[PDB]
């Protein structure tokens, strides 16, 4: 996470400025050394309000 | 090996498969019991009141 | 027969002191 | 023989021979330690904080 | 298996000599020395070609490397 | 000839520098451990000190002088009558038990 | 009455396993690395008991603890330094003792064959569990990834993986319960070293000939002891020369910086003793796969004594065998090395050959040839 | 990709049985206080580790009480500032990890106990870091805030040049160069790294000469003793 | 003040080497320019460049410090 | 013993350390104990010999 | 964890929020509290019937 | 360890290892100084003593 934005940026949502794979809206890398997107975890939406994770 | 199979070790066999598959099913009966394996259970009368 | 056998020569390994067969080991046991 | 007279002397009786052994310790310890300080300060002269202590 | 229930062997002499007249490094140098190469020379052939191909296969995978690491036109 | 391979890889193999014929560097099973018992006297009084030499020489890292080096040809199989014979019994008793 | 060496019911086994013991007349220095697996053991358990003395298993002070000894400490550094490198010198003597037993055929002995293949699971375990309490960033990651690999296995995967951390990830509980089995595994090793001289004192030793010595055996004590001595005061030198002269030369840096659960290493290289199995790992796709080629690249050693079929016990005598012992000892150091590089277009296809002919090695060309030179020889 | 690989300096500690210039280290000691912990630090080292090194004990102390360490709960129920003595480690720039991250662009300066033993190449590399500051080339735009420096992994450092020719006034009046500073601040992060690094040294001079002296006896004993077997010179009399 | 990194820089970048790969250098650099909107960058030569550069420069600085 | 001037972290960390190792050597010394009982075997409560009705 | 600061915290860890280790820990106290009554017990059994002839 | 022991036989025995004993103990105290590198004795002596 080099000096990365805080959910802002020329692509939308989230884009890495130090190294490539810039984030996407909703994370996803562009082009770079990144070995994912953000990591994304085992989000519950069983109702609102809740939407339990891990 | 060569050793084995032949005329004397099939019966041999035949007399020892009832022992060691119901020895088996004593291990399978003991796993599933020390396990709790929730799987089995499910379809035997008294012990599902368990969960 | 027991004669008839004998103990090779050693003189390649002995150490300087004790080389020849006339002198006496003893003399130079405590040096050893 | 030097040798045979330290054999005859000092080293027949193993108490001796440990005798020997623990009082050549005593003055081999010395003797180390005070020559392997000197081949480590002579290498590295000019660098050790006890070289460099009189100035401060 | 202590000694005396090992085997049974019969009309074998063995001497001996003490190691206070026998020089500890006999000749050291002068045998041991053709002795070594004597030994190296039996065992290099089966010895080193495994070893050195391992060499160039270790080589060739870090240039390989690399050069896949370099650019490309475009 | 298949006698020049069979040759060459004699003299790679290296037990015929200790003195050794073949039956000497057997690997000793139980087959074998009955096959020396049954050897007689002076064969097996033999094998026992061409071992001996052999242990003497790989504990001292030599080998004997290049003329007494066990010639291919000179191999004798002491053993292999013996152990076949075992070998042959063995199998008799593994039918018998079949 | 008796000779207190031979009567007291304590010396008995002493003087029967180290002062009378019978043993080949023409052992080589090969041998010599089975005391120098013993004695290595002791300085991991002396050397570890101290760092013992000053460690707080705890993931908010274990590195400040490591760091206190290290620096602050009495001489803990060498205490430190001595520890780390002994166990990688310890594992240069398994794997070289290992490799003696595969060359002069002492997997006939079968007991202590399998007994010493537990050994080894166990040191290998025992060593995964000490690199991970410094608990540095490839202490962390790499027990993360190497605990994670158990996931693979069908059905109880999460529930086992989930079990061994202790939690639900590589935390508090993790380390805490890691540092008291590297406590307790080491003294399993102790009892089962005294099995496997136990079970090979019953067989006597085999020399590199391979042909039984019973008739030639000599006194073990104005012997092997004091060459025992000799090989042990050589693993000393290296040992300190390792410690003394470059302490983390075999250790990656990385493993300073303290154990950050939110930035993954460039590399998550295990210690250099594991990645020939680690690099096999990589090699199968499948991670079930991976895992079952993992163990069993170890468990490998068991089956030897099955599929060895050559007449000749030793390996003294075959050269044609000789020839692909070595190639096995060259594959060996090839699968560490691609362990140690990463994933790429290079590295993957030398890992698959590696691995291949590894296993191809010890199943199928070893015994093949074995076949051959018996068929060559007369029989 | 690419990774520039530092290139092995001759450092004077370099050498098999050479120990670090001290007076390196307390020149290089300076450049630490004086600039790398305006927003470094070097928890693991206290005062006290300093004595002995490059300082004796009064400059140690008054070194130390130079600057405002924090002591516990005074006997009123809060904090109260008191001046550094030995027993104080160096202090900590930013109050936390948020902090340092927040006041900075948004990376976090690594802190220097270890920094010598945690990178690839060690002390070759730092120099070569403070002295690789260039222009970047072209096809490469960083992000405003960001420099580039070849042998940081990924030539995208957060770092603002630290060292620039007469930063600060050495006190034994040797020049101020940029090469020099960064000399002499590696040297002391390595010292930081690896205080032993003298007395290891020293250590293993003396392992190297008496394993000299006793690897020869000890094999000089075994000969001793073993050269009854290697003189058997058996023989076989069978009738 | 002068810096004897600089002067070693220099008399380090006359090495042939360093010739060649600044002519690489500047071989990429206008090529990268020109190019409108190509998306490679010049960082490899530099890197080659530094790399000669500073081995050789390794050998010499420390004498003057 | 006490690693310093006082029973502190020192005496703690070591105490666990020494508590953790000498059962093992509690065990080892067990080991003999019963080793060395079985050359003689185990004392009736009347003292006297019972080698005849082991 | 043994240090001073969080050794007993540690331990109300394990009898409070560690599954089933409240029993573990009194186990393990009562434990060296019979170990040690039965040492006792053995060494009057040793004392009475005098087995320290062996 | 009674009137067993006491004899002229055994007495002569004690006179005949007292000082190998003796100088066993003599062994066994220079190693205790030098052990644990005991100031009050080392002081005294010779060139030893400059390692202080
Ligand atoms: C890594 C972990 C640690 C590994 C090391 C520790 C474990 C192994 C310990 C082995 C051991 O104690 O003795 C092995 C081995 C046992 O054989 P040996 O006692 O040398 O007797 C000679 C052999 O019979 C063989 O004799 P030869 O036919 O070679 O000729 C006589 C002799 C003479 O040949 C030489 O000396 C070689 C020429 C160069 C010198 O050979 C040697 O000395 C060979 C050893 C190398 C010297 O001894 C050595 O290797 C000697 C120590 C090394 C040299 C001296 C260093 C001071
Ligand atoms: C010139 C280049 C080096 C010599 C040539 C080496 C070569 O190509 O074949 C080795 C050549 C042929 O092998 P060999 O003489 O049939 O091996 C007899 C024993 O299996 C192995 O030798 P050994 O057990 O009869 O005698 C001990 C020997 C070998 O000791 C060892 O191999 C174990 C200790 C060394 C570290 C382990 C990795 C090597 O030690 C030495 O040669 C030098 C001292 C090594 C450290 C102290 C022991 O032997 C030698 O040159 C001497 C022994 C091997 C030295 C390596
Ligand atoms: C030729 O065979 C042999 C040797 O050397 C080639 C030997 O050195 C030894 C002797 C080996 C040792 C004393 C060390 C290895 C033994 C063990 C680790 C077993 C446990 C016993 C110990 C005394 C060591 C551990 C002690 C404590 C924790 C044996 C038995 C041997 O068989
Ligand atoms: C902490 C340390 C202390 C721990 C507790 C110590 C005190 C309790 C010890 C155990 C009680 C006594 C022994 C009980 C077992 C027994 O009877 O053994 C002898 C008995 C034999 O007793 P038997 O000889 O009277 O009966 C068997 C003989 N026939 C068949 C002819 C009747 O052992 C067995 O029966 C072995 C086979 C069955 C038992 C093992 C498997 C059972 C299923 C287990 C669960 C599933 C897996
Ligand atoms: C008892 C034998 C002497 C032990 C001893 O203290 O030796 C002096 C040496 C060095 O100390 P020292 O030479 O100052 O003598 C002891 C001085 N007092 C009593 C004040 C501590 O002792 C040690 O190194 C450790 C002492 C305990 C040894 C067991
Ligand atoms: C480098 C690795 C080898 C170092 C020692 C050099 C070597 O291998 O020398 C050859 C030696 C020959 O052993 P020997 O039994 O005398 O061979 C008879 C052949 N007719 O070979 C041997 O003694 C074989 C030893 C095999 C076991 C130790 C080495 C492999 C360790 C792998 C881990
Ligand atoms: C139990 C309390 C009752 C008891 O001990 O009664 C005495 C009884 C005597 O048994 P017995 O030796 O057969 O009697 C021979 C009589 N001519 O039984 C005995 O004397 C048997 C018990 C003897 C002592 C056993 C050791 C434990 C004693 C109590 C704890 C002591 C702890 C401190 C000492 C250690
Ligand atoms: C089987 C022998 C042993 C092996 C192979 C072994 C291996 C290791 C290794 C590789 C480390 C990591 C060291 C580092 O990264 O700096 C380690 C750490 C540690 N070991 Fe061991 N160890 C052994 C025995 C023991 C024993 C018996 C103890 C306890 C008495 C112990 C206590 C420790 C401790 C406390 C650490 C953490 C401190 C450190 O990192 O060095 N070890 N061990
Ligand atoms: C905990 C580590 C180990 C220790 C302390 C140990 C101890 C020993 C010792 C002292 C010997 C006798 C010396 C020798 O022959 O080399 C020996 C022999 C042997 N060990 Fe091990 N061993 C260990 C691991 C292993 C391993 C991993 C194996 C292989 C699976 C193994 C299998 C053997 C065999 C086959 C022998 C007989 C060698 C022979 O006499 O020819 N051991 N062991
Ligand atoms: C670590 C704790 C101990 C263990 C595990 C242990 C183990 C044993 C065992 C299993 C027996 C045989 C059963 C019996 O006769 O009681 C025994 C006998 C004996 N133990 Fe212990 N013991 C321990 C402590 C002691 C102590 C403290 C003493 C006294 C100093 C002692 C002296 C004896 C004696 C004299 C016998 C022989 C009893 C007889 O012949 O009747 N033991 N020990
Ligand atoms: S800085 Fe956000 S991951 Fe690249």
């Amino acid at each position: 996470g080099c000096v990365p934005i805080a959910n802002a940026g020329d692509f939308g949502g989230y884009y890495c400025p130090c190294h490539g794979s810039h984030y996407d809206a909703s994370g996803r890398i562009r082009k770079g050394p990144a070995p994912l997107n953000l990591e994304v975890p085992t989000y519950e939406f069983t109702s609102d309000d809740l939407v339990i994770v891990g | 090996l060569s050793r084995f199979l032949g005329p004397r070790y099939r019966e041999l066999a035949r007399n020892w498969i009832p022992t060691a598959s119901m020895w088996g099913a004593v291990g399978a009966v003991g796993l599933v019991w020390a396990t709790d394996w929730r799987l089995i259970l499910d379809w035997v009368p008294y012990i599902n009141g368990k969960f | 027969s027991h004669t008839d056998i004998r103990v090779p020569d050693f003189s390649d390994y002995r150490r300087a002191e004790v080389l020849d067969s006339t002198k006496s080991s003893k003399e130079s046991s405590d040096a050893r | 023989t030097l040798t045979a007279r330290l054999y005859s002397l000092l080293f027949r009786r193993t108490s001796t021979f440990a005798l020997t052994i623990a009082v050549g310790a005593l003055f081999f310890e010395r003797a180390f330690d005070q020559g392997a300080d000197a081949i480590y300060e002579h290498i590295n002269q000019g660098k050790l904080w006890k070289h460099i202590k009189h100035k401060y | 298996r202590e000694f005396g229930h090992l085997t049974r062997m019969r009309h074998v002499i063995t001497y001996s000599l003490s190691p206070f007249e026998q020089r500890a490094f006999p000749h050291y140098f002068t045998k041991g020395i053709p002795n070594v190469l004597r030994r190296t020379r039996a065992c290099i052939l089966r010895v080193a070609p495994p070893f050195v191909v391992f060499y160039l296969v270790y080589t060739w995978g870090t240039q390989e490397f690399e050069k896949s690491k370099r650019k490309n036109p475009a | 000839w298949l006698e020049g391979i069979r040759k060459w890889y004699y003299n790679a193999a290296g037990f015929n520098k200790l003195g050794l014929m073949r039956d000497d560097t057997i690997y000793e099973d139980d087959d074998v451990k009955e096959a020396i018992r049954r050897l007689p006297e002076n064969l097996y009084n033999d094998r026992v000190f061409r071992i001996k030499r052999a242990l003497d020489l790989t504990m001292r890292q030599q080998i004997l002088p290049k003329e007494q080096w066990t010639k291919y040809e000179e191999d004798k199989f002491y053993l292999e009558p013996y152990l076949k014979e075992v070998i042959r019994e063995r199998k008799e008793r593994e039918e018998w038990a079949k | 009455m008796t000779n207190i060496r031979k009567s007291h019911p304590l010396m008995k086994i002493i003087n029967n396993a180290f002062i009378d013991l019978p043993a080949p007349s023409n052992i080589s220095s090969w041998w010599n690395f089975g005391s120098l697996l013993g004695i290595c053991l002791i300085l991991q358990i002396l050397t570890g008991l101290f760092l013992a003395m000053h460690y707080t298993s705890d993931t908010t002070t274990a590195f400040s603890s490591v760091t206190h000894i290290c620096r602050d400490v009495n001489y803990g550094w060498v205490i430190r330094y001595l520890h780390a490198n002994g166990a990688s010198m310890f594992f240069i003597c398994l794997f070289i003792h290992v490799g003696r037993g595969l060359y002069y055929g002492s997997y006939m002995f079968l007991e202590t064959w399998n007994i010493g293949v537990v050994l080894l699971f166990t040191v290998m375990a025992t060593a995964f569990m000490g690199y991970v309490l410094p608990w540095g960033q490839m202490s962390f990651w790499g027990a993360t990834v190497i605990t994670n690999l158990l996931s693979a296995i069908p059905y109880i995967g999460t529930d086992l993986v989930e079990w061994i951390w202790g939690g639900f990830s590589v935390d508090k509980a993790t380390l805490t319960r890691f540092f008291a089995f590297h406590f307790i595994l080491p003294f399993i090793i102790t009892a089962l070293a005294a099995v496997h001289l136990l079970f090979l004192h019953e067989t006597g030793s085999n020399n590199p000939t391979g042909i039984s010595s019973d008739m030639d055996k000599i006194p073990f004590h104005p012997y092997y002891t004091i060459k025992d001595i000799l090989g042990a005061l050589f693993m000393m030198l290296i040992l300190l020369i390792l410690v003394l002269f470059s302490p983390d030369l075999l250790g990656d840096p990385d493993n300073y910086t303290p154990a950050n659960p939110l930035n993954t290493p460039p590399h998550i290289k295990p210690e250099w003793y594991f990645l020939f199995a680690y690099a096999i790992l990589r090699s199968i796709p499948n991670k079930l796969g991976g895992v079952l080629a993992l163990v069993a690249s170890i468990l490998i050693l068991i089956l030897m004594p099955m599929l060895h079929t050559s007449k000749q016990r030793s390996m003294m005598f075959r050269p044609l065998s000789q020839c692909l012992f070595w190639m096995l000892v060259a594959d060996l150091i090839t699968l560490t090395w691609i362990g140690g590089q990463p994933v790429e277009h290079p590295f993957i296809i030398i890992g698959q050959l590696a691995s291949i002919l590894y296993f191809l090695i010890i199943l199928v060309l070893m015994p093949i040839t074995s076949i051959i030179e018996n068929n060559l020889l007369k029989w | 990709d690419l990774e520039l690989h530092a290139p092995s300096y001759p450092w004077s500690h370099r050498g098999l049985l050479s120990s670090l210039d001290h007076t390196s280290i307390r020149r290089g000691f300076q450049v630490y206080k004086q600039v790398c912990s305006s927003c470094h630090s070097m928890d693991y080292v206290a005062y006290r580790h300093l004595v002995g090194v490059c300082y004796t004990e009064e400059e140690a102390k008054a070194l130390a009480e130079e600057v405002e360490v924090q002591d516990g709960p005074n006997e009123d129920g809060e904090m109260f500032m008191r001046p550094g003595k030995l027993s104080d480690y160096f202090p900590k720039p930013y109050p936390n990890p948020e902090a340092a991250r927040a006041a900075n662009n948004g990376a976090l300066p690594p802190d220097l106990s270890y920094i010598v033993r945690a990178r690839h190449g060690g002390e070759d590399y730092v120099f070569s870091l403070l002295t690789g500051y260039c222009e970047p080339p072209t096809g490469v735009s960083l992000r405003e805030g960001l420099y580039f420096n070849p042998y940081f992994p990924g030539q995208a450092i957060a770092m603002a040049p630290p060292i620039y020719n007469e930063v600060l006034e050495f006190d034994d009046g040797t020049p101020a160069t940029m090469s020099q500073v960064a000399k002499d601040v590696c040297t002391f992060l390595r010292w930081a790294s690896e205080p032993e690094h003298d007395h290891r040294k020293r250590m293993g001079l003396k392992m190297l000469m008496m394993m000299g002296l006793l690897l020869p006896l000890v094999y000089a004993m075994k000969r001793h003793k073993w050269s009854v077997l290697k003189s058997r010179k058996l023989a076989y009399r069978p009738p | 003040l002068v810096d004897p990194l600089t002067t070693v820089r220099e008399q380090c970048e006359q090495i042939e080497k360093c010739i060649k790969a600044r002519e690489r250098l500047e071989l990429c650099d206008q090529r990268v320019s020109s190019r409108s909107q190509t998306e490679e960058d010049c960082t490899e030569e530099l890197f080659d460049f530094l790399h000669a550069r500073d081995h050789c420069v390794a050998h010499k600085l420390f004498n003057s410090l």
